[PDB]
RNA sequence: GUUACAGACUUAAGCAGUGGAGCAUGUUAUUUAAUUCGAUAAUCCACGACUAACCUUACCAUAUUUUGAAUAUUAUAAUAAU
RNA sequence: AAACUCCAUAUAUAUAAUUUUAAUUAUAUAUAAUUUUAUAUUAUUUAAUAUAAAGAAAGGAAUUAAGACAAAUCAUAAUGAUCCUUAUAAUAUGGGUAAUAGACGUGCUAUAAUAAAAUGAUAAUAAAAUUAUAUAAAAUAUAUUUAAUUAUAUUUAAUUAAUAAUAUAAAACAUUUUAAUUUUUAAUAUAUUUUUUUAUUAUAAAUAUGAAUUAUAAUCUGAAAUUCGAUUAUAUGAAA
């Protein structure tokens, strides 16, 4: 009975059988889903920061197409950037 | 004058351009320039204590300031697009635009209510 | 392991020839609610309680009984429900009511008398007119009576028999 | 965990007219407290400016 | 209010003396309201977003080495050289 | 004391109800606290728990008071405003014209 | 003093700065502690005996708490001053604290005392196996 | 303008309403210098518009701007950073 | 399509030094049902009804395919073609979008006694959400002889928030009043219905419903309220 008792406050695995969890390998997460990972306790800041956001992926796309000498127009196709604003830092 | 719509050089603003949202940021940088002088205009005209020929005078300058000095005439513009109505302040769009954005997943936080 | 102590058993013993009691009068909770408009329910109970009282001060005997007789005898036990009738003669045919729907014909009768009768407060008209039925006496028995009567001619209009 | 926030917000689908049709949305601004209890200052200092280093994307602090 | 009055306004005055707030007894139109209206303007000014932002003109001052392209310009010319091709570009501007 | 918090007798009978079902009304003490909503549905909460709470004291009992109802939690939640809807489900009127 | 500091954004209320004493705590004679109350007025919880301000006025939060700080001070002489000025006679104004009292909720009210049967409590069950067991 | 089932807020019960009154609001029509533009069977009509005093506005009257909000090309000159 | 999804529910675990407390809570992670079992009664091993015992076990939201309607949108935005380039582009001052014969939808308020109004401080009982382009508490002053209520002004306590404020929820329930109503009142007596009874005298189609319309005075926002805003007061009191 002890066993068993110990066993069911221990029972945890990857999801995914038929006390178990989604791990970080089996699933997205929802921070993902949105492309300016941030949150700010001042939201006009929050609201500055996505626009500036924003503004960069355009800046980022007309980049991305190059000229050779007028001979070869090589379009390197981009994403949509994903803005992870951490305290310390974007990327 | 030719050179410039308004009487003072403003920049533009980055992304989006139209000549509604050009009248309007003019309009919005000038007041944040002549704030505190028009809120003490404001005061003088207001005192029951001052002298009432300097009140008077206070009114009157009030009353000459310009269409872009007024705090009443800033109206919140999308900023995504140009449009001024249903613009929300919590993400300065207008109403289709701001739901164009959030399903895309441009906001921060948003997604579908579905309770 | 269970374990139910001896007490605890006789009292379960004892409880179960005993029947679950009703929460309610369902012909009087039925009325409280016809009465009752705007989710107002309280003072539709006041209302039909009071009444129930004044009935009760007038001819001293059980309220609730006497108003169920009261129904039971108005209530008229079927009506003569028209119908289309594959495109003809509106030909009509008896038939039976469920409770309610003869306790809810013989109550709108109720109101309306009560109505005809003098306070203000709708509550006394009502307890008047309970009081007048139970003694015996109202136009809605003379309305059951005709119904009756029209029940009866369209004796073989009944499908099934 | 502090309760959760719901900033709603409703809107018309279309660009144009159809009002009788209209779409939800929310966001949630989940909020955990943490509180240190016995600690010299420049212990703590130490904490949160290791804490602000390796701060997380979505994570917003005070 | 069995205590007095003038004790009460004695009281609040001593109060106002003791921290910045004024003590105005007789309740008239001072003008505090008009100044003391937290000033709004950096952030009404700060809406559209930040004007000094990267653009293509810069991307050439930055990068010389890359030969970039902006595409929607690039088409803007493009059309507009059709345009003056088939007889439907621009007239001419008067100067006066 | 509870004829001064539920002034309706509709919700003193409720609460009553679990302790009448068996023959021990007048047997059991109840201390009841009650939080959120309206006066009728703290009624009903408190009942509720008041079942709950005999349940524990004679085992044996809880089908009957299961049969009786109250230990069946009341699910019935308010539907929300829908969008088009005035309320949850009243629509605003329709116009073929 | 409790400071406040937002990391990563420039908040407008990282100034802000809240001093906050119980008033039986502060040095004083109880004349003097009375005539601190009274100025104190809104400021000074009577329920729980404490007094607590904050100030955003100034741009730096350093700034904000040593302009509290000076406040306390002054708030201090004056209670310590007691010449021509005592304020035996103006009773403790309350109502401030009545109506936020009544904009939140009280739970008050507790189990009866002589309700409680510790005798119908149950009692420890022997368990022989884990007696056994027990041998330390 | 067919055969027979099945369907549901379709109908039937039932409860509350609209339609009469005054007001609000949208629309129409007509007016107006302008009454900005669109929506206008179900699937328009407190709809686009989650707020028309100025602004917003797009309409009208009177004034006044003419490379103007951009990008690139070609020249003179001035200031600031290194 | 269903299902996975979200909300809500029940249970378990974790966390919260039970002063940011509401532990009767909040929030992460699970488990749970599109419920199960058995006895019978009809129709053919099953399927509907009924009964029973086991369970907290009962909803709502999102999702609305293909095609079609040349359905709606070039006034969110963008783009094709086409037209304007001292003008169909740009700025200011005022006016208009609020005009009013008839008509058409949606609403709101009504037309009084199963229904309206006064009052109700050991302040009867909620939820959800907002407050650094702020939320504004207590308290003083005026409308107003007490004061409360309601409305403004005075001045900002607290909090940028499970901590303070918006905000003592409202119906409910209780006393009082209520014209139409000589179905009441007030003068006398009257009395074991006394906040009342009886007797005899006098009490002779829109109100003590409704709130349109208008007059004057104040207040609010704003630089500005004439066209054209919102309150409060004293009058006005259509229609129904
Ligand atoms: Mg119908
Ligand atoms: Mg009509
Ligand atoms: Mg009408
Ligand atoms: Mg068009
Ligand atoms: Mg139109
Ligand atoms: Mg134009
Ligand atoms: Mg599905
Ligand atoms: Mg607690
Ligand atoms: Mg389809
Ligand atoms: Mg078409
Ligand atoms: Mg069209
Ligand atoms: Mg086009
Ligand atoms: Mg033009
Ligand atoms: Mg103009
Ligand atoms: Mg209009
Ligand atoms: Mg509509
Ligand atoms: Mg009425
Ligand atoms: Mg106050
Ligand atoms: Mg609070
Ligand atoms: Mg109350
Ligand atoms: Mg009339
Ligand atoms: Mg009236």
């Amino acid at each position: 009975n002890n066993m068993k008792r110990m066993l069911n406050n221990n029972n945890m695995n990857p999801a995914g059988a038929n006390g178990n969890i989604n791990n970080k390998l089996q699933h997205l997460n929802n921070m993902n889903n949105w492309n300016t990972q941030i949150y700010n306790y001042n939201k006009n800041m929050e609201i500055m920061n996505t626009m500036n956001d924003k503004l960069i992926n355009k800046l980022l796309y007309k980049m991305m197409t190059l000229k050779l000498n007028n001979m070869n127009i090589n379009k390197i196709i981009m994403s949509k950037t994903i803005n992870q604003h951490s305290l310390n830092k974007l990327n | 004058m030719g050179n410039f719509r308004f009487p003072i050089k403003t920049k533009l603003p980055p992304g989006f351009i139209n000549a509604r949202i050009l009248r309007d940021n003019f309009k919005r940088q000038q007041f944040k320039e002549n704030e505190i002088l028009v809120k003490s205009l404001k005061f003088i005209a207001r005192n029951m204590n001052l002298p009432t020929k300097l009140r008077l005078e206070a009114q009157l300058k009030l009353n000459a300031l310009p269409n872009y000095m007024r705090s009443t005439q800033i109206k919140n513009r999308c900023v995504d697009s140009g449009h001024a109505r249903f613009v929300l302040s919590d993400f300065r769009l207008c109403r289709y635009q701001f739901r164009e954005n959030a399903l895309k997943g441009n906001l921060p936080g948003v997604k579908k209510g579905i309770w | 392991k269970i374990k139910p102590t001896a007490e605890q058993l006789a009292q379960w013993e004892a409880l179960k020839s005993v029947p679950i009691p009703p929460r309610k009068n369902a012909t009087l909770d039925h009325i409280t609610n016809m009465i009752m408009r705007h989710g107002k329910k309280e003072k539709a109970q006041t209302i039909l309680s009071r009444a129930l009282y004044l009935v009760y001060c007038q001819t001293r005997q059980d309220p609730i009984q006497a108003l169920e007789k009261s129904l039971d005898e108005l209530a008229p036990l079927m009506m003569t429900k028209t119908f289309n009738t594959g495109v003809a003669k509106a030909s009509v045919i008896p038939v039976p009511l469920n409770k309610r729907q003869r306790n809810r014909i013989a109550w709108n009768w109720i109101v309306q008398s009560a109505n005809q009768r003098v306070s203000s407060d709708f509550a006394v008209r009502l307890g008047e007119e309970l009081t007048a039925i139970a003694k015996g006496t109202s136009s809605a028995f003379e309305k059951r009576d005709q119904i009756h009567k029209t029940a009866i001619a369209h004796r073989a209009y009944i499908q099934l028999k | 965990p502090l309760p959760t926030r719901r900033e709603r917000w409703t809107v018309i689908k279309s660009p144009f007219v159809h009002a009788k049709s209209k779409e939800n949305f929310e966001r949630h601004t989940h909020k955990r407290l943490i509180r240190a209890w016995d600690t010299n200052p420049e212990v703590l200092q130490m904490l949160i400016a290791y804490i602000t280093k390796h701060s997380m994307a979505g994570v917003g602090m005070k | 209010m069995n205590v007095p009055k003038a004790r009460l306004l004695k009281v609040a005055e001593l109060s106002a003396k003791i921290f910045d707030q004024n003590f105005n007894p007789s309740g008239i139109r001072t003008g505090s309201k008009i100044l003391n209206e937290r000033l709004k303007g950096p952030s009404v000014a700060s809406y559209y977003g930040n004007p000094d932002i990267l653009k293509f003109r810069h991307l050439k001052t930055l990068y010389p080495d890359i030969e970039f392209v902006d595409l929607e310009e690039q088409y803007r010319l493009s059309m507009v050289e059709a345009k003056k091709r088939r007889g439907k570009g621009a007239p001419k501007k008067m100067k006066k | 004391q509870l004829n001064d918090y539920f002034l309706k007798m509709k919700d003193r009978e409720s609460i009553m109800y679990p302790l009448q079902v068996i023959e021990s009304v007048g047997k059991y003490n109840i201390f009841a606290t009650t939080s959120g909503g309206g006066p009728t549905g703290q009624a009903e909460s408190i009942m509720h728990a008041i079942a709950k709470a005999l349940v524990v004291f004679n085992p044996l009992l809880k089908s009957r008071l299961h049969k009786a109802g109250v230990l069946t939690r009341d699910y019935r939640h308010v539907e929300r405003k829908k969008p088009g809807k005035k309320k949850a489900r009243k629509m605003p009127t329709w116009v073929k014209r | 003093y409790r400071y406040t500091s937002y990391v990563g954004e420039e908040h407008p209320n990282s100034r802000k700065v809240v001093l906050s004493v119980k008033t039986k705590e502060l040095g004083l004679e109880e004349k003097s502690l009375h005539k601190f109350r009274i100025l104190a007025r809104s400021r000074y919880d009577h329920t729980t005996d404490i007094f607590k301000m904050s100030s955003d006025k100034f741009e730096h939060a350093s700034q904000n708490a040593r302009y509290l700080h000076d406040i306390l001070q002054r708030l201090l002489a004056e209670s310590k001053d007691l010449t021509e000025d005592d304020f035996s006679d103006v009773p403790l104004d309350t109502r401030h604290t009545i109506a936020k009292s009544l904009r939140k909720k009280k739970r008050d009210y507790e189990f009866p005392e002589h309700w409680k049967r510790p005798e119908d409590a149950p009692k420890k069950k022997f368990d022989i196996v884990d007696q056994l067991l027990s041998t330390l």
